[PDB]
């Protein structure tokens, strides 16, 4: 059956560029026309260019004309993009897409390559702790939190006493801030619970080799 | 630059129910040639879209006959005659008459009653005080349905500047955080912070303040 | 026009 | 650049990061801001052999 394989993405600064191939299998490759198909961090897709079968005609939307290439090796059954002067807004995962024979259309998309644009260095992110209010008797449970934050690149890792404390508890989704990341945890225990025990965040940021743990102390 | 719009935003169901969702296009769809390149995919998390439905109504290889499509001119609309949980996911319409362009996306979730929300909010800690820096945090934590909307008010007036907000995957319920950022010059310039939420559940709003000063 | 950046119809 | 390594050992928060420099001063400097960033407050020493410096609070 039909496959294919994005590869290449990775982190580029600012007006840098990158190459991304495609390997395409399972089918005769010189006779379709191909996609770049890109989704941004909001998840909208946007078509990003197109390639004839046999790699004369390539189109491209104004938003990438004259810094995207797209190209073909059909000895191969590689469908390339070469990405010249990256923007932020460039950063995307990217697919390829095949087109089919008797209509205009996309049947079948890779499972994509992921690029990112940024300027930013690697940094470790502060671990702020997130304790309730002050003053509260009235013995309902109490929600504790971790703020991760100012992390680049991604990921973090996030757990609650080495994960022991797995139950209703929400991590969010990293959000981009001030050129890097931040994301925040929280952890919904009793009264009788907190802060009799104690409640740990534990942090992990491969890229810096951070691992801290943050105690949550009362205010 | 054909604008593609898909209603509803989002759409809920029970397993066993039947599913609509209408995708609209700023022009007409029907090509020079007289045929309709209007799609519709489906992607699941972590993967990449899948064709479902070919120009209008036909099904592409190995979809199942619960899947249907139809539509003309510029309305369409994908139907589900009878919803599994594989089917759930985020569905897309597309048109190829013109260049490529793509609707944003209706999320086909899995029904659940509704919640209102657990609000809690946070000063920012001492840590980050002393570095400089101020963050307010709220959590609005297992609610049902999504759509929520927040408010942060400081001294009884909205603050929008400032303020991220993030949204954790479908327990079934949903949950938000809200973390509103300041540099610990502006976090001293006002003593009344205030969290509001409101949501379906309720007619009045579901509010959390602190002051500065206690 | 057939072919373009939509695809072809072939 | 070589690696440069930092414990912290203060009174919630503890653990390790590391940072990659020209220099131990010059790495000493984006610790400290790490730190500092953190809210930690306290007394920095460093083991020579393991290029890694513990910022320790009381």
């Amino acid at each position: 059956d039909v496959k294919l394989v994005e590869s290449g993405g990775g982190l580029v600064k600012p007006g840098r560029s990158l190459k991304l191939s495609c390997a395409a299998s399972g089918f005769t490759f010189s006779d379709y026309y191909m996609f770049w198909v890109r989704q941004t961090p909001e998840q909208r897709l946007e078509w990003v260019a197109t390639i004839s079968d046999g790699g004369a005609y390539t189109y491209y939307p104004d938003s990438v004309k004259g810094r995207f290439t797209i190209s073909r090796d059909n000895a191969k059954n590689n469908l390339y993009l070469q990405m010249n002067s990256l923007k932020s807004e460039d950063t995307g995962m990217y697919y390829c897409a095949r087109d089919p024979l008797e209509y205009y259309g996309m049947d079948y998309w890779g499972q994509g390559t992921s690029v990112a644009v940024s300027s930013a260095k690697t940094t470790a992110p502060s671990v702020y702790p997130l304790a309730p209010v002050c003053g509260d008797t009235t013995g309902s449970s109490v929600t504790l939190g971790c703020l991760v934050k100012g992390y680049f690149p991604e990921p973090v890792t996030v757990t609650w006493n080495s994960g022991s404390l797995s139950s209703g508890v929400h991590t969010f989704p990293a959000v981009l801030q001030s050129d890097l990341y931040t994301l925040s945890s929280s952890v919904n225990v009793t009264s009788s619970t907190w802060p009799s025990q104690s409640i740990t965040c534990n942090v992990a940021h491969p890229a810096s080799s951070t691992k801290v743990d943050k105690k949550i102390v009362p205010r | 630059n054909i604008v593609m719009t898909q209603t509803p935003l989002s759409l809920p169901v029970s397993l066993g129910d039947q599913a609509s969702i209408s995708c609209r296009s700023s022009q007409s769809l029907v090509h020079s040639n007289g045929n309709t390149y209007l799609h519709w995919y489906l992607q699941k998390p972590g993967q990449s879209p899948k064709l479902l439905i070919y120009t209008v109504s036909n099904r592409f290889s190995g979809v199942p006959d619960r899947f249907s499509g139809s539509g003309s001119g510029t309305d369409f609309t994908l139907k589900i005659s009878r919803v599994e949980a594989e089917d759930l996911g985020v569905y897309f319409c597309s048109q190829s008459t013109h260049f490529p362009t793509f609707g944003g996306g209706t999320k086909l979730e899995i029904k659940r009653a509704d919640a209102a929300p657990t609000v809690s909010i946070f000063p920012p800690s001492s840590e980050q005080l002393t570095s400089g820096g101020a963050s307010v945090v709220c959590f609005l934590n297992n609610f049902y349905p999504k759509d929520i909307n927040v408010k942060w008010k400081i001294d009884g007036k909205e603050r929008q500047n400032g303020v991220l907000n993030s949204w954790t995957d479908q327990d079934s319920t949903y949950s938000m955080s809200s973390t509103l950022t300041l540099t610990k010059d502006e976090y001293e310039r006002h003593n009344s912070y205030t969290c509001e939420a409101t949501h379906k559940t309720s007619t009045s709003p579901i509010v959390k303040s602190f002051n500065r000063n206690e | 026009a057939n072919g373009g950046a939509s695809g072809q119809v072939k | 650049v070589t690696t440069y390594k930092l414990v912290i050992n203060g009174k919630t928060l503890k653990g390790e990061t590391t940072t990659k420099a020209v220099d131990a001063a010059t790495a000493e400097k984006v610790f400290k801001q790490y730190a500092n960033d953190n809210g930690v407050d306290g007394e920095w020493t460093y083991d020579d052999a393991t290029k890694t410096f513990t910022v320790t609070e009381k």
